């Protein structure tokens, strides 16, 4: 690693995502996804273990076949009414292939098998940047191409994403796999409301990016991969414990806390449409994806595990880790309940 | 979010590649030029649902 | 005194604190000026 | 009488507060019902200025006499 | 109301920038000042409810529960040491501030205009008590206790959100006057039955009813005194007040669809009075006592007589006082001997000579001694249910017989007859516990003198 | 009998055992590649021709 | 042949008496315990309880009760003087109805 | 409809199934990905030649160069896999299990 | 809902947002934003092991100033968005009187609703 | 799939019997083929004949559940002759749960599947009776 | 602190702080044989700085105030109790051993940071490699359960595999009876209670594994017993040592920058000290750990970030 | 303490759902409940039909 | 005596501030001042107000 090379590759990730955002041409959207891939591969393998090798291999294969299936859908779009305009499509087949390519690219339950495996063997900075930008970049495209999608596609992907991201997570004790299963569940939530009012989807994108930044920042502050290490960081610092409490319960989404606002507003502009059994099923699965948060809390801050010494040694040294931006994102991620009418900040 | 840096900074970096019936370098038409001109002017400032129907 | 050869800080640098207080005073005066201009615009227009 | 004078609030004040809150939230409820009906008919018909997904723009379209006569 | 809200916010940094050996006096003093301030609320009169402007109002049903809550807070705040009076300064301030924030969401929940605000503050009432009982539960299954607690209350309370957003987006806004004054009778579809089942089942979870009553007892016996008294008194009677709000809608269908809930409530009242006649673990008998009285409350709510609502609110407030007191007595006995069981530490008539008078007075207000408010509530509920049906009075008096039986068995079991003369460690009573007793039983008898306050909106 | 053991077998036990079984059958997969791409293949086929999405 | 532990025998019981026989409920600091007893009886009973008793003993006419008493007395005397029977039934005007015909 | 498009899309789907199912080596899978790449190249190029869509004929050569450097990154990853093992098999990847 | 002059680029606040009255000084929402900024500075002093409520006061002043500034701009955008939603709604009501007729308000002397008592 | 669910609900209920049970067997065979496809995609049964045995087992169990479901639906329609009450599909779902418990050879699995399938089949008839939309408005 | 990538771009490399005195020399001997005498001799006759023996309280000696903290916090090691009873079932051998592993690792990281930070080369004594040799010989006497040997092996796997080996190792050989005579001439009775077969097993493993595991990583100089000052021979054999092998030949600049940013913020170094396996001979219950942490906060110089600490300064909290 | 731990928390483990325990639970749990629900149906049918006929003693029956 | 201890005086300041803020809220809700049909008298006799 060189810092010049890393800042240049960060600039290329920024450039690729902005080209995905701004370009009215389909080729440049595909080029933006590809440049995002080509730059995000050496963000992984920041170490040199074979873990990152296998992880970047699996990510590259799924990422590349997603990109090529997107190009397939675009060339079918030009087989029909032929112009390079980001608009309503002209085929249920091309829209079908495009939603499946963006579900492979995004992370979705028939295609979600690569996400926990790729998050197991990478450093936390690489996992943070891949989760944030790879859940950011296709949402702009779906926000653009919404008016020509069969809802069976999006809704089956969303329901299955919420229930599989729930049911995975009870058995996994790696922190990265827990965060990845939470990511699959929240992307199901952010996919479900796409054909109804996408302002909710982009606001939930803002909220979830803030939440993931707080989570992986609070795991950058202490090199922890298991919950036993979280008990040792209970022993060495007390304020990390109450922030794990409040931020994990904000991932849980309880009404005094900021993570309830993306669920609640979705249920609002979901039940002004006359589907009701689908909101109550989704929200029962939202009750389901809180237990692994809860046992994570019970490991960290509300029970007191026995601790190894040399924390006796560590108490001399300061907590001199740098934090990128922890407290701003923390209290923005937890205390954003009474700012409900900031929905209108988006459109 | 489909941003509008394309329209705010004003430099049409991409609008020439986009449709047919643009400024070709040697001024030659495509196969369905007049049909595109009529369809684009039919669905220009229309709300994309009654433009559909 | 009391510290073996290593204070990382403790004597605070004066460029950073002066920069933060200066840009914060700049931001206060800018927001008061912008608010005055907006109230002037509303009371002119209506 | 003294407790009613120095510590409490008048019944006329309470009554006009009730009439004020009912007037305000009656305006709220009627605006909200009109809002949802306007939104649903504007999606169903598209005449309004809201659900206009961006169509083809003709400002880049410039006609000129080409090389081929039948264009 | 905001003048009754903002000194609780300003009471939060009091505990933080009060120094060592000083937080206790300041918190107790200023919470009692808030108790005077809330005693100054009672102004409500005649025709309408009392509006505390647009965000807030109070019926004459929320007012006694609110004054009860802010009176119960200093009682708890003095109750909650000697098991954490030797812990750390920062964690002690965190505990006391969490209790104050819990009170703040209790008052937010009782003073609600819109049911969405009510639901947000309802699960805001939920979240701190979780942390308190899980962290200081003082037994090896407090994990399971808090886990069952939060999962039952969320998994039941969740379709209430969907139903309330539905009533929001089909019939205007959600003022209680404008939920009132406009509600058309919704006829007997099956969707109306599902929506009624959603709202009523969410609050059935919160009461609890008989089918969901094992929610309670672990979350009392594996929980400290503060979370126990807040839990029992304010959370169960808060669920009761929530159903008293929301039952105004859906009148022509609750007649046809409210028969089985009356049924499960009655049979569970009988079986719960039977289950707390034989158990050990003294703390749990009061928990199943609360389950029995809340099943009686649910019978009273789902029949819809003004007599029934007056008896309902009287039974709510009187049982809140009685159960909070009797939990404090069981706490005192456990601080004497660290057993929590029943058959072990008998005697205690010789020693602790005036604590027996408080056990007697608590067990007789649990017995429904007839000038007390408890028998007023139980009596008008029995009157309204005999007007509802001519044969249900056998179940009511059977509850009465077995309730007297287990309450007086609790009295003559643990504190009657013989010291086991191996105990030999207990010291005589402190002034703090007797001060908490005089905090308990003076308001109950003063309400027994003047009970025209606590009867409900259908006075 | 009736309260404790049967009410704990009806409301917690069936739910919690079902969650444990579905977790240990979904997220407990051995880490290969060919099975994941064959799952993608049968997802494409089961979306196109069995229960249609483009029709 | 192992212990799995390193800690003290839990707990270390300290009787709150036997260092201060003049102590109230909590810790052996002799001044602030007297301060607590003074604040709980003066600012908890002596200024709260009896003042609340005098406050709730009399206040305005709750639910307009004695107002309704005197109003009913005047109304019964009024309707006895005007010859019509007290409590005219059909509280809403039977001329003010528009029945759905059949 | 230009019936050749039917057989080219059929060959695309055959290349896609060849990308998905594979048992022995990752190299043949990446090579069938290259074949799928060439399929999209050929189909888009035949359309742009037939329709006389003459201005934006950037597509075949640019799709070519970009997905070729994609294949270059894939070759670098496969060389790293063959470095960190004896072989480059589909198996011997049974660490990092789901 | 969708632009409504996305033609007419993104335009963080348009010039018609000066026609509405601005959010005033000491409005309660920006006061809550300032309280959240103070709590953010306090928890920043709580992450590193410096003494809380002290030795960070320039950071307190900077955080509160920046958050109040950003919240002021967001409140202006919020007010513009709700105002343009109201203007579009009432203009669409004015543009089509045929589609939304008013109810004939029959008084309660002639509204028949059945009774269905409770016993 | 779409055509067989459309021909399921197009037949009135009603006694146009054993066409409905044939449609229910087709429902069960399709769902069993779905589950068998995912299972053979995620197991490596080793060998191929064992995989064919697993697919045949899953498809025959699901087809038998759907068959006895439709049969007791038809019998409840013939006996009670009320086309509205969801108690008939409560009987149907509990019968399907008992057949699932019979073809797994257990007790509590069959009882829990009786409860769940009875409640869900009652909800299916009930939501078709009132009219609850498939997946969407999707309008406003 | 002025560090990070910004300092790496302002000042380009760290190869400018080189070479031929900036080096890692390590004097490894047996207990009371290869000691600070010869270490200070080569330090003052090579122009090169010295680190003391990594004892128990070196973690308290290297930072904060000069006073070593009591053994309720730095302990619970009790080195004299290890020399008294290396058979107590309460657990004293391995807790001491893991504390000494943390001590050796801390002083090794300090030496690497000081070698990178503007020279000028350092000497170590009884390094981490001799530390695992020492514990494996302690297991050759058989005082520790093999489960705990597996634990220490896991610690050795995680920690050691990130660092560069030292440049040279001066091995000192003193026979068993001579160390017996020296420790009898010292006179500490707790230290006099040590046996001789333990020391024999130390020498046997220390010659049988350590010197084969060097293998031109940490190029060696093997010296005899009375070969001591004799400073001319050791200084001159360093001066034409002919550095050939070891992974110091390939950095080139980048591993040096990554090691500078890995050693600093030393909690990065100490993230791998508690793995954990939870070690029934080592771990501590909750209530003892809580009262020990509260008493550690109730030390006057160690509470809440001694850069910002009151009662010493700094009169700048800005009112 | 052994008796209390056997009596309180050793109930639910151990257990197997058998035929006898299931029949006894369904005999003591839903049986008397549906019994009292049938007799409340009976009494409410009688009261509803009687006051729909209007032959009740409600000359003054105020406190309902 | 105020700087001797100021911790004990905080919540009366908070209660007076909340009381004044509720008075300002009721002054902000100053519509329907005399326009009822049940409480309807003229401004009398001094100055143009009937409740604050
Ligand atoms: C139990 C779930 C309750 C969900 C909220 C209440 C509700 O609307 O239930 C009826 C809902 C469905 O009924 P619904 O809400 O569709 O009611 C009919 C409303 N219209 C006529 C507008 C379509 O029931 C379920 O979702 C089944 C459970
Ligand atoms: C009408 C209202 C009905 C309300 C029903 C509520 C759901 C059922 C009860 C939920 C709580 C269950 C629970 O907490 O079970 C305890 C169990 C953990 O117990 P244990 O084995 O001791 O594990 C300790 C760590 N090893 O915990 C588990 O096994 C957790 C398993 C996941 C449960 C999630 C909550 C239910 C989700 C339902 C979705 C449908």
């Amino acid at each position: 690693m060189n810092p010049i090379i890393l800042i240049i590759i960060l600039m290329t990730v920024m450039l690729g995502t902005i080209i995905v955002m701004i370009s009215t041409h389909w080729l440049l959207i595909w080029i933006g996804f590809e440049m995002n891939m080509l730059a995000i591969i050496p963000i992984m393998m920041k170490k040199h273990n074979p873990r990152a090798t296998e992880a970047s291999t699996k990510y590259f294969l799924t990422q590349s076949t997603a990109s090529m299936l997107l190009m397939m859908a675009i060339i079918i779009n030009l087989m029909f009414s032929g112009q390079w305009t980001v608009m309503k499509l002209f085929n249920p087949m091309a829209s079908m292939l495009m939603t499946m390519a963006l579900a492979m690219k995004l992370g979705m339950a028939p295609f979600h098998f690569w996400v926990p495996e790729v998050t197991q063997g990478i450093p936390l900075s690489s996992g943070l940047i891949l989760l944030t930008w790879q859940k950011l970049a296709p949402m702009s495209v779906l926000y653009q191409i919404l008016p020509s999608i069969n809802l069976d596609l999006i809704l089956t992907l969303s329901i299955l994403s919420i229930t599989i991201g729930g049911w995975g997570g009870l058995n996994q004790t790696q922190l990265r796999k827990i965060m990845a299963y939470s990511s699959i569940a929240h992307m199901g939530w952010m996919t479900a409301v796409l054909l109804y009012n996408p302002t909710m989807t982009l606001l939930n994108l803002i909220i979830y990016i803030i939440m993931t930044s707080t989570m992986f920042t609070l795991f950058m502050a202490n090199s922890t991969t298991t919950t036993l290490s979280l008990s040792h960081t209970w022993n060495k610092a007390p304020i990390m414990t109450i922030l794990v409490l409040i931020t994990l319960l904000s991932m849980g989404g309880l009404p005094p806390l900021s993570g309830f606002m993306p669920k609640w507003m979705i249920i609002q502009e979901m039940t002004k449409n006359d589907s009701i059994i689908l909101p109550t099923l989704m929200a029962i699965t939202a009750l389901l994806n809180l237990y692994f948060y809860m046992r994570l809390t019970y490991s960290t801050a509300l029970t007191m595990f026995p601790s190894t010494n040399n924390m006796k040694m560590k108490w001399q040294f300061p907590t001199t880790k740098r934090m990128t931006l922890l407290p701003t994102m923390t209290v923005l991620s937890t205390m954003l309940l009474p700012l409900t009418p900031i929905l209108s900040i988006l459109e | 979010p489909f941003f509008d840096v394309q329209k705010k900074l004003g430099v049409d970096l991409d609008h020439w590649m986009t449709i047919q019936s643009a400024e070709q370098p040697h001024r030659i038409p495509a196969r369905c030029h007049a049909f595109e001109k009529e369809w684009i002017e039919c669905a220009h400032g229309i709300g994309s649902i009654r433009a559909e129907k | 005194k009391f510290y073996i050869q290593e204070p990382p800080h403790g004597s605070p640098n004066w460029l950073k604190v002066g920069l933060t207080l200066g840009t914060s005073a700049f931001l206060w005066i800018y927001l008061i000026k912008q608010h005055n201009e907006d109230v002037l615009e509303y009371k002119r227009r209506n | 009488r003294w407790i009613a004078r120095t510590f409490f609030d008048a019944p006329e004040k309470n009554y006009e507060r009730t009439m004020a809150i009912l007037q305000i939230e009656s305006e709220k409820a009627e605006l909200r019902l009109k809002e949802l009906e306007v939104r649903r008919l504007m999606r169903a018909k598209g005449d309004g200025p809201w659900f206009q997904y961006p169509t083809i723009d003709k400002a880049l379209i410039d006609h000129s006499p080409k090389a081929t006569p039948d264009n | 109301m905001l003048k009754y809200i903002i000194p609780t916010m300003m009471l939060m940094p009091l505990t933080w920038l009060s120094k060592n050996s000083m937080i206790w006096i300041n918190t107790t003093l200023h919470s009692l000042l808030i108790s005077l301030t809330s005693l100054l609320l009672l102004n409500q009169f005649g025709d309408n409810s009392l509006n505390f402007s647009l965000t807030f109002f109070s019926d004459s049903l929320s007012t006694p529960l609110l004054i009860l809550t802010m009176w119960l807070l200093p009682l708890m705040l003095m109750a909650s040491q000697h098991h954490l009076s030797k812990e750390n300064l920062a964690r002690k301030k965190l505990f006391i501030s969490m209790l104050i924030l819990l009170q703040l969401f209790l008052i937010m929940t009782f003073t609600a205009t819109e049911l969405i605000f009510f639901y947000i503050m309802f699960e805001a009432t939920l979240v701190p008590t979780l942390i308190i009982i899980t962290r200081w539960g003082n037994q090896t299954e407090r994990l399971n206790a808090g886990l069952y607690f939060l999962f039952y209350t969320l998994a039941g309370s969740l379709p209430l959100l969907v139903a309330l957003i539905y009533i929001q987006n089909t019939m205007g806004s959600l003022n209680f006057l404008i939920l009132q004054y406009w509600v058309q009778p919704m006829p007997n579809s099956w969707s109306n039955t599902f929506m009624w089942l959603a709202c009523m089942m969410a609050f059935m979870v919160k009461m609890p009813l008989y089918g969901l009553h094992l929610w309670l007892p672990k979350a009392h016996v594996e929980a400290p005194i503060a979370g126990s008294m807040v839990l029992a008194a304010i959370l169960l009677k808060l669920g009761g007040y929530g159903m008293m709000r929301i039952t105004l809608l859906l009148n022509p269908i609750t007649d046809f669809m409210a028969y089985p809930f009356i049924m499960l409530s009655l049979w569970g009242m009988i079986m719960t009075s039977s289950i707390c006649l034989r158990q050990t673990d003294l703390k749990s008998l009061i928990a199943y006592s609360s389950v029995s009285h809340m099943a009686l409350v649910i019978v009273a709510i789902l029949i819809q007589t003004p007599w029934s609502y007056m008896g309902a609110t009287a039974l709510m407030i009187a049982h809140g006082l009685t159960s909070s007191m009797l939990f404090c007595l069981a706490n005192s006995n456990y601080e004497r001997v660290h057993s929590r069981t029943m058959i072990l530490a008998r005697g205690l008539q010789t020693l602790l000579p005036l604590m027996a008078a408080w056990w007697l007075l608590a067990s007789l207000t649990n017995l429904a001694l007839p000038p007390s408010i408890n028998l007023i509530g139980e009596l008008f509920v029995v009157m309204s249910t005999f007007s509802w049906s001519n044969i249900t009075i056998i179940l009511m008096g059977l509850n009465m017989v077995i309730t007297a039986l287990y309450s007086l068995y609790m009295l003559i079991t643990t504190q009657r007859g013989k010291h086991t003369h191996h105990i030999n460690n207990i010291l005589p009573s402190f002034t703090r516990e007797n001060a908490l007793m005089s905090l308990h039983m003076l308001p109950l008898l003063l309400l027994s003198l003047n009970p025209k306050i606590i009867l409900g909106p259908l006075y | 009998l009736l309260d404790l053991i049967w009410l704990e077998t009806i409301l917690p036990k069936t739910i919690s055992l079902a969650q444990m079984k579905m977790s240990t059958t979904i997220t407990s997969q051995k880490g290969l590649i060919k099975l994941y791409f064959l799952s993608f293949l049968i997802t494409i086929l089961i979306s196109t021709t069995l229960l249609n999405f483009h029709e | 042949p192992t212990l799995r532990w390193q800690e003290d025998p839990e707990p270390e019981d300290e009787n709150l008496y036997e260092k201060n026989p003049d102590s109230h409920g909590y810790d052996k600091d002799p001044a602030v315990d007297v301060w607590n007893m003074r604040v709980v009886f003066f600012f908890g009973f002596s200024i709260v309880l009896v003042l609340g008793s005098t406050f709730v003993a009399y206040l305005p006419d709750y639910r307009m009760q004695e107002w309704a008493r005197r109003e009913a007395e005047r109304l019964v005397k009024y309707r006895e003087a005007h010859g019509l029977p007290l409590m005219e039934s059909n509280c809403f005007d039977p001329s003010k109805i528009q029945l759905p015909e059949d | 409809m230009s019936l050749v498009y039917m057989n080219i899309m059929m060959a695309f789907t055959v290349s896609l199934t060849g990308l998905l199912m594979y048992r022995s080596h990752l190299m043949s899978s990446l090579l069938c990905l290259e074949g799928m790449m060439l399929s999209l190249f050929i189909l888009a190029t035949l359309m742009i030649l037939n329709s006389h869509f003459t201005l934006a004929s950037m597509m075949p050569i640019i799709l070519l160069v970009f997905a070729a450097c994609e294949a270059a990154l894939g070759l670098s990853l496969l060389v790293m896999v063959s470095n960190t093992y004896g072989t480059d098999y589909v198996q011997n990847l049974n660490l990092l299990q789901c | 809902m969708t632009g409504r002059q996305a033609r007419a680029p993104l335009q963080f606040l348009p010039d018609e947002a000066r026609s509405l009255p601005p959010p005033k000084l000491t409005d309660p929402r920006l006061a809550y934003i300032g309280f959240l900024g103070y709590c953010s500075g306090l928890i920043d002093n709580a992450i590193r092991r410096r003494p809380v409520l002290s030795a960070g006061l320039h950071r307190q002043f900077l955080y509160i100033t920046s958050f109040v500034f950003v919240g002021y701009y967001l409140l202006k955008r919020q007010d513009y968005m709700y105002a343009v939603r109201d203007h579009d709604m009432f203009s669409y009501i004015k543009s089509h009187p045929e589609d939304f007729p008013e109810k004939d308000k029959k008084t309660y002397r002639e509204v028949f609703e059945e009774f269905h008592p409770v016993r | 799939a779409k055509t067989l669910l459309h021909q399921y609900w197009d037949i009135p209920e009603g006694t146009e019997c054993h066409r409905k049970t044939y449609a229910a067997t087709s429902i069960g065979g399709a769902s069993g083929l779905v589950v068998s496809a995912y299972s053979v995609a995620l197991k490596t049964p080793t060998s191929f004949l064992e995989g064919v045995a697993r697919t045949g087992r899953y498809t025959f169990t699901a087809a038998a559940i759907g068959a006895i479901f439709g049969l007791t639906s038809c019998i409840s329609a013939q006996v009670r002759e009320k086309p509205d009450d969801p108690l008939n599909y409560l009987i149907g779902g509990c019968a399907g749960g008992l057949t699932l418990g019979a073809r797994t050879r257990s007790y509590g699995i069959g009882a829990a599947a009786c409860a769940y399938m009875g409640l869900t089949a009652a909800l299916v008839k009930m939501g078709q009776l009132e009219g609850w939309k498939v997946f969407a408005e999707p309008k406003v | 602190l002025q560090y990070g990538p910004l300092a790496y771009i302002l000042g380009e490399k760290t190869t400018k702080k080189m070479t031929e005195n900036s080096k890692l020399i390590t004097v490894d001997g047996n207990i009371c044989s290869g000691k600070s005498k010869l270490a200070k001799e080569v330090a003052e006759k090579l122009g090169l700085k010295h680190f003391p023996e990594a004892g128990i309280h070196y973690a308290d000696s290297t930072t904060g105030d000069g006073k070593p903290l009591p053994v309720r916090f730095s302990g619970n090691c009790s080195l004299e109790k290890f020399y008294d009873d290396p058979k107590s079932n309460d657990g004293n051998s391995y807790r001491l051993q893991a504390w000494l592993y943390a001590s050796r690792l801390l002083q090794y990281a300090d030496a690497l940071e000081h070698l990178l930070s503007t020279g000028q080369g350092v000497v170590l004594e009884r390094s981490i490699y001799s530390d695992f040799v020492f514990l494996e010989a302690m297991y050759r006497q058989g005082f520790i359960r093999k489960q705990c040997v597996d634990h220490y092996n896991q610690v050795k796997k995680v920690t050691v595999c990130e660092y560069l080996p030292p440049h040279v190792v001066i091995y000192v050989d003193v026979p068993v009876s001579e160390v017996q005579s020296r420790i009898q001439k010292k006179g500490n009775p707790h230290e006099m209670k040590i046996t001789s077969a333990y020391l024999q097993d130390i020498e046997n493993v220390y010659k049988g594994t350590f010197l084969p595991e060097m293998s031109e990583k940490c190029e060696v100089l093997q010296y005899s017993a009375w070969e001591a000052e004799d400073a001319e021979k050791v200084v001159e054999d360093i001066q034409y040592l002919k550095y050939d092998k070891g992974p110091w030949l390939d950095q080139d600049d980048r591993k040096l920058h990554n090691l500078r940013m890995l050693v600093q913020d030393k909690l990065e170094v100490l993230n791998y000290t508690s793995i954990p396996v939870f070690l029934p001979e080592v771990t501590i219950g909750a209530h003892q750990s809580d009262r020990v942490f509260q008493e550690f906060t109730e030390l006057p110089g160690r509470k809440y970030r001694a850069g910002y600490n009151e009662d010493v300064g700094d009169k700048w909290i800005w009112l | 303490i052994r008796w209390t731990c056997a009596r309180s928390a050793n109930v639910y483990p151990n257990f197997r759902p058998n035929t006898k325990t299931s029949l006894l639970g369904a005999l003591f749990g839903i049986g008397p409940l549906i019994f009292w629900y049938y007799v409340f149906k009976t009494d409410r049918d009688r009261k509803e039909k009687l006051i729909q006929e209007g032959k009740l003693d409600r000359t003054f029956n105020i406190s309902y | 005596v105020v700087r001797d201890h100021w911790i004990h005086v905080l919540v009366p300041v908070g209660f007076v501030f909340g009381y004044y803020l509720d008075r300002k809220n009721d002054e902000k809700l100053a519509a329907f001042r005399n326009k009822s049909l049940l409480y309807k008298r003229e401004l009398k006799p001094n100055e143009e107000v009937t409740w604050k």
